[PDB]
């Protein structure tokens, strides 16, 4: 019994770092133990009327505040030994075949790709968790937990309640434009883009007033797509809505064997497409790395041989990433339940 | 330099031309030579060699 391998597919998930790309640019590597982020109140009281006689009540000069932060550390590793090189590969045809040493440069490439993908997933999760809520915590099983906490006002992170929830109230005679205005009133600075979890988008477009705002001759200038546009891709740049741009993001990250969605089940996030975001990378800590001169860099790779009884030639990536938001209360997060 | 001519040359060893970070070969960028839709070559990926480095 012989055989031929005609084709051999690959299975992946819809992964796309939209939140990292849009809102987090201009990375800053830093060779420093801890960084600073400062905010100045900028709040001036109106001048109370003063008689031309009393002439007093000096007003304090405004002063800001600072926050201290530290970056985490991440290092996934892989391995390869001669015991598993001999047998075969699941993507190699029984005919022809390859050498017992060429199969050693396929497992290595697969390993390195998996390491890079894991690092990217970590970076995306850190990026997203800061946008939805002001602070995110960094922890593991061997890593002592540290929490990064940007100062975000309590007025933001608006969560709907027993009153004012879109699901309960009827889809006829109700307009959500009123709400998207009141919610956006809390933002500091102009908003220019909205991010929808797919169920949130499905719930939003069901309103009959929204469908009226499309086919009005002069009532607006918005153009959308209430039909189906993207069915497999992770991001779907739909049309504008008056002035703002509407985006539906549905990304996948895997913790344990299962797949999970990034945006948690129909949230809606306001924000500005030019929002000031920082991408800081800490200092890598390998005494063989600090030899070259490489420090405060991203994705330092290395490998070595253990000279053990069954051999083994490992492979490794390490990043030490940190995500920061210079202006935390510029976004507005909505539970939309 | 303040010599008459500012043109200088450098003979590069062939081993320094490869993909960035040893990624897989693509349709447009094979073995460190990026190729457009036609057969022309656009630009090359010259690596950095460190003799004490692995």
């Amino acid at each position: 019994t012989t055989a031929q391998l005609l084709a051999a597919n690959e299975q992946k998930f819809k992964f796309d770092p939209l939140f990292l790309r849009l809102f987090f640019r201009e990375s800053y590597p830093f060779t420093t133990e801890k960084v600073y982020l400062s905010q100045i109140p900028g709040l001036v009281n109106m001048a109370l009327y003063v008689s031309p006689i009393v002439s007093g009540e000096v007003i304090r000069s405004r002063g800001g505040s600072t926050s201290e932060f530290t970056p985490g550390y991440v290092k996934p590793k892989h391995e390869v030994n001669p015991q598993m090189t001999l047998r075969r590969l699941p993507d190699e045809d029984p005919q022809n075949l390859a050498d017992p040493a060429y199969r050693r440069r396929r497992i290595i490439m697969q390993n390195m790709r998996d390491e890079e993908l894991a690092i990217a997933q970590v970076e995306e999760m850190q990026a997203v968790s800061a946008v939805l809520k002001g602070k995110y915590t960094m922890t593991g099983e061997a890593f002592d937990p540290v929490e990064v906490d940007m100062g975000r006002s309590e007025e933001n992170n608006i969560t709907q309640s027993g009153g004012t929830e879109w699901s309960k109230r009827d889809k006829s005679t109700y307009d959500p434009t009123d709400d998207i205005e009141a919610y956006a009133l809390n933002a500091s600075g102009v908003v220019n883009i909205i991010v929808f979890d797919p169920k949130g988008w499905a719930l939003f477009r069901s309103f009959k007033a929204v469908k009226e705002k499309l086919d009005t001759r002069r009532g607006s200038n918005s153009e959308l797509e209430t039909a189906v546009k993207d069915l497999g891709k992770a991001v779907s740049y739909k049309g504008m809505y008056g002035d703002v741009a509407i985006v539906v993001y549905s990304g996948q990250y895997v913790e344990n064997g299962v797949k999970k969605n990034f945006l948690p089940d129909n949230t809606m996030v306001l924000g500005n497409t030019q929002a000031r975001g920082l991408r800081t990378y800490g200092c890598i800590q390998d005494a063989d790395a600090q030899r070259e001169g490489i420090n405060a860099s991203a994705r330092y790779p290395k490998n070595w041989v253990t000279t053990g009884d069954p051999a083994r030639e490992f492979t490794m990536i390490q990043s030490a990433p940190l995500m920061l938001l210079a202006d935390p209360d510029e976004f507005v997060s909505v539970q939309l339940a | 330099s303040s010599r008459l001519f500012r043109t200088q040359f450098r003979m590069v060893s062939p081993k320094r031309i490869s993909n960035p970070n040893n990624t897989g070969d693509s349709r447009n960028c094979r073995a460190g030579v990026q190729i457009n839709d036609s057969g022309a070559a656009l630009g090359y990926y010259v690596s950095e060699d460190g003799y004490p480095g692995w």
